[PDB]
């Protein structure tokens, strides 16, 4: 699990760049 | 009867005259570019209008949506959930 | 007025008065012309936010501005 959230990262830092989530 | 004008006034007669002509020929330029007839008449270039413009910018519009503005909505719909899950909690509380 | 200057002066106003509408004529494509741009520019002004919040793939240049 913590492979799969590090690989998926790119797409978490897109999303809370333009959410400020 | 040739009309004797001075020879600065017909100098002056044919520059009017020259000003005239090259009025048509920017003209002629402004409706060209203002031409409807982009590909319709013997041509293969565009002209400014709707296929350069709203009918042509409504055309990305559409769909980049897509893109930029579903992509916000997407977390937006997340928050707007999670403070839903937030009040019920409260109300549970409550 | 001499006959020479008269037939001047008439000459002279039948061509201000071509001058005259065909320069409506222009003003009035040229309204309808940079309407049509101020209508893209309409249209087109909500692409600058996507464009910008969309640069965190890849910028290059931008970013070799930034890393200089």
């Amino acid at each position: 699990c913590e492979r799969i959230m590090d690989s998926t990262e790119w797409l978490g830092t897109m999303f809370q760049e333009t959410g400020l989530v | 009867m040739e009309h004797n004008l001075s020879p600065l006034q017909q100098e002056v007669l044919d520059k009017y005259k020259q000003l005239s002509l090259d009025l048509k020929a920017l003209d002629e330029t402004i409706k060209e570019l203002n031409y409807s007839q982009h590909r319709q008449q013997h041509s293969q270039q565009e002209t400014v209008s709707p296929d350069e413009i709203l009918q042509e910018m409504r055309d990305i519009e559409v769909k980049i949506g897509l893109v930029g503005t579903l992509l916000k909505g997407s977390v937006y719909s997340l928050i707007l959930q999670r403070k839903q899950e937030q009040e019920s909690l409260g109300s549970n509380s409550k | 007025i001499s006959t020479t200057d008269k037939y001047f002066i008439e000459q002279r106003n039948i061509v201000l008065q071509e001058i005259n509408e065909t320069m409506n004529s222009i003003l009035n494509g040229l309204n309808g012309l940079n309407i049509s741009l101020e209508s893209s520019i309409a249209v087109g002004r909500e692409f600058q936010s996507v464009s910008d919040l969309w640069k965190t793939l890849y910028d290059g240049l931008e970013s070799l501005s930034d890393e200089a």
